[PDB]
């Protein structure tokens, strides 16, 4: 809330809008004491579903050369803005 | 005196602390405020005690309140259940 | 030369360096940065500290980025465990990785200005992080060293409101990056002072393990978030910024632009982010709910081993790289079947930046290494580890 | 508790709580330094703005160190400070005599009461610091009254320690650098040229680790004790030392005590501090003692340090730039005197 | 809650482990991929600089970064410190580790040739460990203090170090003390004594 | 190349340990005991190389317990009664190596207890 | 065992009983795991505790209330793998993790069984047997703890 | 047994590098005093640097004099240079830490440790 | 042709077909002195070839670009002149002979 | 994706040498910081507006008390071996009333790191993190809190520590 004259010396002098973008929250901000949440939660047996025991101890190991992996596919200049 | 003694002899040299300042104890012991309530009479040979609430008291133990000879007490608040 | 050893006070960088530099007259012959004023310890305290209780040490890395250096934390301590995050826990930490990287840019940018002169680009973005600092005080309840983002997921569920404010924050967020921009991307005294300063060669950039913007403001393109996916990026959609002619201003502009990219992964993020729970419920691994663990014995046991003991995670030893703010952030966590790691080293996206504060800033005047500095995004949490 | 209880050091404890009243100026700082470093607590009493007490702060442990208000106008300051301790020191003296306190006061009255309190409250020890060649009718204002104290502790607190130092050189100390400061002034204007009037200095550490021991040490008890110092050295020599360390023009031109005396009135006169004054001017030039029969500091355990080694930490101030890098062995040997 | 892996990836790269042990036989002792899908080529000291200068400068394997060095110290171990290179091919998208065994008295070879990251790493390994670097520009104490004695990240140095500082009025100065806590730092015995089943 | 020497490695003067931290200490290289109060096995089987137990005191201020023996909080865990003696010797200390003690097989038979 | 659980109903709870003034049996922590009523019989000779009662209210304590006062007694504190009967003395005085553990002798008699001292911050919280095959396999008299 | 040589290989070879390093030492104690305007004396400070060379003169492992000579080197390096303060260097004294005794009565006398 | 190839240092080159050429055929050669059967010859000589192989196959730089899956032309050569000198390089350390000393024992085992 | 971010007739070298001559580029930025005197600042009157918080927020610890005025605390260690600071001793006893409650309790004020890993493993509620920030202090010796400065410390926050429990308990 300002002058219509002071802030369009703002809007004029910035060069952009500036009643839309504001830095400072007026009612943008979401009002405190959000209603109480409710957060959501067979054959459920934990050796089915072991994270820490499915992993195993490292393994060790005319021919063609092989590569690490396949080469990195080059990527390619953005649609919206390829220059900025 | 705290709650739990902590009072320092007249001699003990670890009194220079409190000059000039003071001691911070609190005058609400436990002990008393807790026998200051009245013994949670119940029906059922067992009752729960989830310190008053769920999830915002203390994990629920069931007190088996059998024997008017002894109230059982949570060993969580000291609540005396009589029978 | 002449010996001025640059101040471990003094105001410029960090204000954790020494610098001894060889003034050849006005000119400076050689750096020979002296860090270590701020080692703490930080890999040896670790080894004494169990997998939860040490998350902390991590957020105190880069303060200034500080969800992001928990990410690879918690990262390498999920992949040792072979457990994967929840899949809305994962949008959460994209969702907070992001801010992160908006903020420790706002860091970045604003603070090189104030090195070189320009004082007020920093007071219009703080109010800005200010904002952003609220988001993560109502997620976790620190403005700051959030331990947020712990193994398994984030400890707990956004508050009911923090998604609209944040889609208010980035709503506006653009146009103060740009009032910045105005401020200082035409200038005739920014651009001096930036363009062509501190030029690193692409070949050099890679040699001397750069793995950053620095890295990317030279033009080579890795980013680590789209070579190597992690979490959910390979479902959000950004742009790189690399940048021709590495210097400090192609480097400023893609710090710049990695804000810009950053509010559009932000919006993604809020527009699909999953209905589901924050952290992976095999108990073993992350905490057991407060209701569960006073109402279900099986739940009291695994909250008070977890607490007390730990996950003990199976043998092992990863290297697990993220692309934190500053550059790659990677963790080698060596384990013993211990719940205590064995090993922890941080590699910082910083060390190797330091580094190169030599070469990158040869034939160059005592203003220029102000710049050079300022142009790393060197904080020395992350160096003295 | 009397049971020291830790490793020597910091944390520690050596069970001795004491009050050191003087705690405030010049020698007590160094005193905090070493019963503190031995880790005993240490109620200082300040009568001065909490500004100037920081220095001691750091100089103990969590603890160690407890402050309290004094005035010595009034007691129950000094009974409360005395009240836990069982160790006493007595370092209140004061050069000039300010409009509200009299060499009467600095230097009986008040130690008279700080014993007083001391023996009423059951302490132990009170270490208790008057002048060396301080007698009565020792033709000085101040060290004929000091005397006169160093019976009324003796007399109400019996079994006292009393210490009486040399001259006490070291860092901040006001009898070197009183010397020193003549460079300002003219040149050093000594009265006999500066000769015919020995003195013995010994640095504070010395006498601040002599206290310390005395604290400690059982057959202290009822023991006066005299710490001269290690060389006896002449007036002059002792100011041509103070010169050449201190790397400025030196000149003794002479002239009477009398006139000093009637020079340092108006020294005296100063409202803030007395540059010198007729007081200081006599214990300078007229005051010169041998010790005889006192057990001193190698007895109570202390290697007096002669002046020839710690001088630079001292005058290397009063150098100008150019010359402040000298080192020692450059600095105009001394010699030293047995007269 | 199990990782989502892919296959094609361990395959590739253990096949990429047998090509890097067939090419250089001389130095690898052995490889092997790990189930989290990393690779790790383990090789004898002496072949730190030839093993490194192939994957820096090889079309078939390009390992331009060296995300970093550090040494592991096991104390059991006869040659306690474990050095460790984590290098990164932006070319192939892919990571390698190259891990070497080194003893307090016999110093490796340095890298700083091969990488010139290297040059800060190594300097913090020598004051970490103290494991020594042959013909390394510079090397000196990165981050411990200018004077300090004994090499930290080993082992067998305490928590707290053996001194302290503190500012002594007496001397003027900033002085070391033998380390005295007020609190001794509580060891937990928490380690469980039931193992999990493999 | 391959200069030979004989010597136990005493690295004492490459530690960078203070004297009587090298000196007056003893190592007690020992494979941890089982915790009577539980019956798992894991924890008795790697050996401990701890220091001996010196002061431990009280802090005047708060009560807690204070200490001036840097090498307190120190338990090296080693694989082998072999690798522990090499660790301390190399180190300088002085050890007092306690062999393992398994229990031995005691037969169990569960119709045992029936007869009469 | 489980991640979670799935017992929704109601939990039992037996009636805790004085044994003597060195073992605190709050025992609706039992597992009926019959370890206390054996090494009642077949170490110490005593044969006091005993099963009673069938079902989910087997409770292992003496039936009539005589304690149980033998030496070799403490012992089923460190035998009970639950917490129903632990020590009170040490009720409630610290927690395993903090207790720092020297093996040690027992010097109270002359067998010289093998202890283990458990101090926490320098003042002794309890004394355990630690295993010797020949001299205390496992256990130790009720004077050393 | 055999073992790889860190720099020199026989005792006497290495023994040439710490009597190189001596005469560093020797020669810039005069400096450091000065330059970082210490208060002891060069005598004093030198006497010092024997007493350390002197230290660790028992080892026979050219490997250990071969590795001690670096961290000798290093350190002067530092001191050669500034990069050491006055507080860094004066710590070589010990002029707070009061001497412990060794005298056993004079040590039964003060601590349970030993 | 391309004004410059994205990355800082390496500059355009022209004649990027015949700079490889002399390159990869040096390449070709040094491995030559390399024992009859050294995987690096083995392998390198596979590279090397099928590259050289394209190089004279397609005229087109964009297009050789992507058949030998490089970079920039620029890059490819950097990489194929960087691989000459590991050639050189490799045939002193002779990589290809018999390991020089099996880890001490037990030097690879992480749950220690 | 990538994206390239820095890569003559007289109309454009006139229009070039008007923004280096008569500069009027630096007066695009000018213009910009004179649209910024005129906005409403965004300091707050400090002492009287504190800024905004959240139920939260981790601040000064408390031991809260149960409504009956029994301590909540039950001396479980479950808060000293997670503390990764290392900064509580809560040795206890039976309080001889035959129930178990500290005859000790710490933290150190100076080593905590305000984590809130303390009021997350509490099964009880009994330590919390309250939302205090103003309890800066002249001297160490106010900051090694003891169970009597957090027990009457819960003894006054407890209307505004339950309030703000309350409002998370289910998202925690
Ligand atoms: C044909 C008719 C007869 C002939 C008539 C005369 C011939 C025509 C004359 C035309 C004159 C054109 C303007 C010339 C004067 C302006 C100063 C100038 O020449 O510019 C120098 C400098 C340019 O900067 P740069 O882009 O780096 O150019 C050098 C590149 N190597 O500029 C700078 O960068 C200086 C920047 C310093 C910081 C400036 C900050 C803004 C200042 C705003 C001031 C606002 C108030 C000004 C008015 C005050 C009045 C009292
Ligand atoms: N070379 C020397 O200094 C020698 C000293 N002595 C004796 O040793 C004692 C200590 O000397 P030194 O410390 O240098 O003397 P100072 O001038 O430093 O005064 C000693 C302390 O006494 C306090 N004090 C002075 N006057 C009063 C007063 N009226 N009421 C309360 N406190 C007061 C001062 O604190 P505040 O700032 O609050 O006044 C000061 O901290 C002296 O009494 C002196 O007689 C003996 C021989 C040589
Ligand atoms: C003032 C600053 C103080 C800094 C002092 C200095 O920097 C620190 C330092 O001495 S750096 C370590 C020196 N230590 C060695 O250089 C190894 C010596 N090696 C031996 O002593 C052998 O045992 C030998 C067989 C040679 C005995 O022969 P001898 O008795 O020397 O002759
Ligand atoms: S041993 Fe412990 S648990 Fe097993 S029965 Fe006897 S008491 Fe119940
Ligand atoms: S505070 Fe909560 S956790 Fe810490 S002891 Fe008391 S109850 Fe157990
Ligand atoms: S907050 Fe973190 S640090 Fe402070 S006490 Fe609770 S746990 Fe320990
Ligand atoms: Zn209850």
């Amino acid at each position: 809330s300002a002058t219509r004259v002071i802030q369009k010396l703002r809007n004029w002098a910035s060069g952009q809008d500036l009643q839309a973008k504001l830095q400072l929250r007026y009612q943008e901000i979401a009002k405190r004491t959000q209603p109480p949440p409710k957060l959501p939660v067979s054959n459920n047996y934990y050796c089915t579903r072991d994270g820490r025991r499915e992993v195993v101890p490292p393994s060790i190991i005319e021919k063609k050369a092989v590569t690490p992996a396949p080469p990195m596919k080059r990527w390619e200049l953005s649609k919206d803005q390829p220059y900025l | 005196i705290t709650h739990t003694g902590q009072v320092y002899d007249e001699k003990d040299y670890r009194r220079v602390r409190f000059v000039d300042r003071q001691k911070e104890v609190n005058e609400n012991f436990a002990i008393d405020l807790i026998a200051q309530q009245p013994v949670n009479e119940v029906e059922h040979r067992i009752i729960a005690c989830d310190g008053g609430g769920g999830a915002l008291g203390h994990p629920k133990v069931y007190i088996n309140l059998d024997k008017e000879t002894k109230t059982g007490t949570c060993g969580y608040c000291g609540l005396q259940f009589k029978q | 030369n002449m010996t001025l050893n640059f101040g471990p006070q003094h105001p410029a960088a960090h204000g954790v360096l020494r610098l001894v530099l060889e003034l050849s007259g006005e000119m400076v012959r050689k750096c020979d940065p002296h860090i270590g004023l701020l080692h703490r310890g930080t890999e040896k305290l670790i080894e004494y500290k169990t997998y939860l209780q040490a998350l902390p040490y991590f957020d105190r890395l880069d303060y200034v980025s500080m969800m992001c250096n928990e990410q690879a934390y918690s990262i390498a301590v999920e992949k040792l465990l072979n457990i994967q995050p929840p899949p809305r826990a994962q949008w959460i930490r994209v969702l907070f990785g992001e801010i992160t990287r908006i903020l420790n840019h706002i860091m970045a940018v604003t603070t090189h200005a104030l090195d070189i002169g320009a004082m007020t680009p920093f007071f219009w973005m703080f109010e800005e992080r200010e904002k952003m600092f609220e988001f993560y005080e109502r997620v976790s309840g620190a403005r700051m060293h959030a331990a947020y983002i712990r193994p398994g997921g984030v400890h707990q569920d956004l508050p009911l409101g923090l998604l609209d404010d944040i889609y208010e924050f980035s709503k506006n967020f653009s146009l103060r990056i740009d009032e910045v921009e105005e401020m200082l991307t035409n200038n005739r005294i920014w651009r001096n002072r930036t363009v062509d300063i501190g030029v690193v060669t692409a070949e050099d950039a890679l040699n001397y393990g750069f793995s950053g913007v620095m890295l990317r403001g030279s033009g080579i393109q890795w980013d680590l978030r789209k070579t190597q996916p992690y979490d959910v990026y390979d479902q959000v959609e950004f742009d790189v910024p690399i940048g021709s002619r590495g210097d400090c201003y192609d480097r400023y502009l893609c710090r710049v632009e990695e804000m810009r990219q950053s509010l559009r992964i932000i919006e993604q993020c809020l527009n699909k982010m999953p209905p589901g729970e924050i952290k992976v419920d095999d108990a073993k691994v992350s905490p057991p709910k407060r209701a569960e663990m006073k109402t279900s014995m099986e739940s009291l046991i695994h909250h008070f081993k977890l607490y007390t003991e730990g996950y003990q995670v199976p043998p092992g030893a990863t290297y697990t790289a993220i692309e934190a703010p500053k550059g790659e952030f990677g963790v080698y966590l060596v384990s013993d079947g211990s719940s205590r790691p064995y090993r922890c080293k941080i590699k910082a996206p910083g060390f190797a930046h330091l580094a190169g504060l030599d070469k990158m800033s040869k034939g160059h005047m005592l203003a220029d290494v102000v710049a050079i500095i300022g142009t790393q995004d060197i904080v020395f949490g992350e160096i003295d580890r | 508790a009397v049971i020291p209880h830790g490793k020597g050091g910091r944390s520690s404890v050596s069970g001795v709580v004491a009050t050191v009243f003087g705690a405030t100026g010049f020698l007590g700082r160094y005193v905090v330094n070493h019963l503190g470093r031995m880790g005993s607590q240490v109620i200082i009493p300040y009568r001065c703005d909490v500004y100037d007490i920081m220095h001691l702060r750091l100089m103990g442990d969590l603890g160690q160190l407890t402050f309290l208000e004094w005035d010595a106008r009034d007691k129950d300051s000094i009974r409360k400070a005395v009240q836990h301790s069982n160790v006493v020191i007595n370092l209140i003296g004061r050069e000039w005599e300010t409009r509200n306190f009299d060499f009467e006061d600095v230097f009986v009255n008040i130690p008279r009461a700080i014993a007083q309190a001391s023996k009423e409250a059951g302490v132990e020890r009170f270490i208790h610091v008057s002048h060396l060649n301080a007698s009565m009718k020792s033709s000085s204002k101040s060290l004929r009254s000091k005397a006169v104290g160093e019976k009324e502790v003796r007399s109400v607190f019996p079994e006292a320690i009393i210490i009486r130092p040399s001259d006490i050189f070291g860092r901040e100390d006001r009898f070197l650098n009183h010397f020193a400061n003549y460079r300002w002034f003219l040149a050093v204007p000594l009265v006999s040229l500066g000769f015919k009037t020995v003195k013995q200095p010994v640095y504070v550490a010395d006498v601040s680790k002599g206290i310390v021991n005395a604290t400690k040490d059982p057959d202290a008890v009822g023991k006066t004790f005299a710490f001269t110092g290690p060389n006896r050295y002449l007036l002059f020599h002792l100011v041509k030392y103070i010169f050449g360390m201190t790397h400025r023009t030196f000149i003794p031109y002479p002239l009477p005590l009398f006139v000093y005396s009637w020079i340092g009135k108006l020294f005296g006169l100063s409202p803030f501090e007395p540059w010198t004054t007729k007081d200081k001017v006599e214990r300078i030039h007229i005051s010169d003692v041998m010790p005889t029969d006192l057990p001193g500091l190698e007895d109570l355990g202390v290697q007096p340090t002669p002046l020839e080694l710690k001088s630079i930490e001292v005058l290397r101030r009063h150098r100008t730039y150019r010359w402040l890098s000298s080192e020692i062995e450059e600095t105009k040997p001394a010699k030293t005197v047995n007269y | 809650t199990v990782r989502p892996r892919s296959d094609v990836t361990h395959k590739q790269l253990s096949a990429f482990g047998e090509y890097v042990a067939e090419i250089l036989p001389k130095y690898v002792q052995q490889v092997q991929v790990s189930c989290l899908d990393e690779l790790e080529i383990c090789i004898h000291p002496d072949g730190v600089i030839p093993t490194l200068t192939f994957l820096r400068d090889h079309t078939n394997a390009q390992f331009k970064s060296l995300a970093d060095l550090t040494a592991v110290d096991v104390p059991t171990r006869q040659n306690r410190f474990e050095i460790v290179y984590n290098l990164l091919s932006l070319r192939f998208n892919s990571r390698i580790r190259v891990k070497t065994y080194a003893d307090e008295l016999t110093p490796i070879d340095s890298i700083v040739s091969v990488h010139i990251a290297a040059n800060w790493y190594e300097r913090e390994v020598w004051d970490m460990f103290g494991v020594f670097f042959f013909n390394h520009p510079d090397l000196r104490r990165i981050l411990t203090d200018y004077g300090f004695e004994g090499h930290p990240f080993r082992k067998d140095f305490p928590l707290t170090g053996y001194v302290e500082l503190r500012y002594d009025d007496e001397v003027k100065r900033v002085v070391a003390e033998p380390v005295e806590l007020a609190q001794e730092f509580r060891k937990f015995d928490l380690n469980s004594p039931w193992e999990a089943f493999p | 190349q391959l200069i030979t020497v004989d010597e136990k490695l005493d690295i004492t003067t490459l530690t960078g340990v203070p004297e009587e931290h090298i000196k007056t200490r003893k190592v007690r290289i020992f494979v941890p005991a089982r915790n009577n109060m539980q019956s798992g096995v894991n924890n008795t089987k790697k050996w401990k190389m701890e220091f001996d137990t010196r002061e431990r005191w009280e802090n005047p201020l708060m009560g807690w317990a204070s200490t001036a023996d840097p090498l307190s909080n120190m338990v090296l865990t080693f694989s082998a009664k072999e690798d522990a003696i090499a660790f301390a010797e190399k180190n300088g200390w002085s050890y007092d190596v306690e062999e393992k003690k398994v229990p031995k097989p005691k037969s169990k038979s569960y119709g045992a207890n029936f007869s009469w | 065992g489980s991640d979670r659980s799935r017992f929704l109903e109601g939990k039992r709870a037996v009636e805790d009983k004085n044994i003597g003034p060195l073992v605190k049996t709050i025992m609706t922590r039992c597992i009926q795991c019959t370890r206390c009523i054996r090494f009642a019989s077949e170490i110490a000779g005593v044969d006091d505790l005993g099963t009673t009662g069938r079902g989910n209210d087997m409770q292992v304590g003496t039936y009539i209330e005589k304690m149980f006062m033998s030496e070799l007694s403490g012992n089923v504190i460190d035998i009970c793998p639950v917490g129903a009967l632990t020590s009170k003395p040490y009720a409630f005085t610290a927690r395993p993790w903090e207790t720092r553990k020297t093996e040690s002798i027992d010097v109270m008699d002359a067998v010289g069984s093998n202890i283990v001292v458990s101090t926490r911050t320098g003042e002794v919280m309890r004394i355990l047997p630690r295993m010797h095959e020949d001299i205390n396999e496992e256990w130790i008299s009720d004077k050393t703890r | 047994t055999s073992v790889k040589p860190i720099f020199s290989r026989d005792l006497n070879e290495a023994k040439r590098r710490v009597r190189e390093l001596y005469r560093a030492w020797y020669r810039e104690v005069p400096n450091t005093v000065h330059l970082m305007q210490l208060d002891i004396t060069v005598k004093q400070g030198r006497d010092k640097v024997r007493e350390m060379f002197m230290k660790n003169a028992h080892v026979t492992d050219p490997r250990v004099v071969d590795l001690l000579v670096i961290k000798g080197k290093m350190e002067l390096q530092e001191t050669i240079k500034v990069w050491k303060q006055r507080t860094h260097v004066m710590r070589f004294f010990h002029e707070t830490e009061t001497p412990r005794p060794k005298d056993f009565l004079s040590k039964f006398y003060m601590g349970h440790d030993p | 042709l391309k004004k410059t190839t994205g990355l800082v240092g390496l500059a355009v080159c022209d004649t990027p077909h015949e700079r490889l050429t002399i390159l990869y055929t040096k390449t070709l050669d040094i491995l030559k002195h390399f024992p009859k059967h050294a995987a690096y010859r083995k392998y390198t000589e596979q590279i090397t070839n099928e590259k050289l192989d394209m190089v004279k196959a397609e005229p087109d730089v964009k297009k050789l670009e992507a058949l030998l899956q490089g970079g920039e032309v620029e890059e490819v050569i950097l990489q194929a002149e960087k691989e000459l000198s590991l050639a050189r390089k490799m045939l002193k350390w002779k990589p290809w002979e018999p390991l020089v000393e099996e880890p001490p024992a037990n030097q690879w085992k992480w749950p220690i | 994706t990538y994206k390239y971010v820095n890569k003559v007739d007289m109309k454009s070298a006139t229009d070039n040498a008007a923004r280096i001559l008569m500069w009027t580029e630096l007066i695009r930025g000018l213009g910009m910081t004179l649209s910024y005197l005129f906005r409403e600042p965004a300091t707050i009157n400090y002492p009287f507006e504190k800024g905004p918080l959240s139920p939260r927020f981790r601040g000064e610890h408390a031991l809260r008390r149960y409504p009956s005025g029994e301590e909540r605390c039950i001396a479980c260690k479950l808060c000293e071996a997670i503390c990764p600071a290392q900064a509580i001793t809560i040795e206890a006893e039976p309080r001889a009333d035959g129930s178990r409650r500290t005859t000790r309790y710490d933290i150190d004020m100076t080593k905590c790191i305000y984590c809130g890993f303390c009021q997350e493993a509490c099964p009880v509620d009994a330590i919390v993190e309250g939302p205090n920030f103003e309890f800066s202090t002249e001297t160490h010796e106010e900051l090694l809190y003891n169970k009597e400065k957090l027990l009457n410390n819960g003894d006054k926050w407890e209307a505004e520590i339950a309030a703000n429990i309350q409002a998370d308990y289910l998202y925690r």
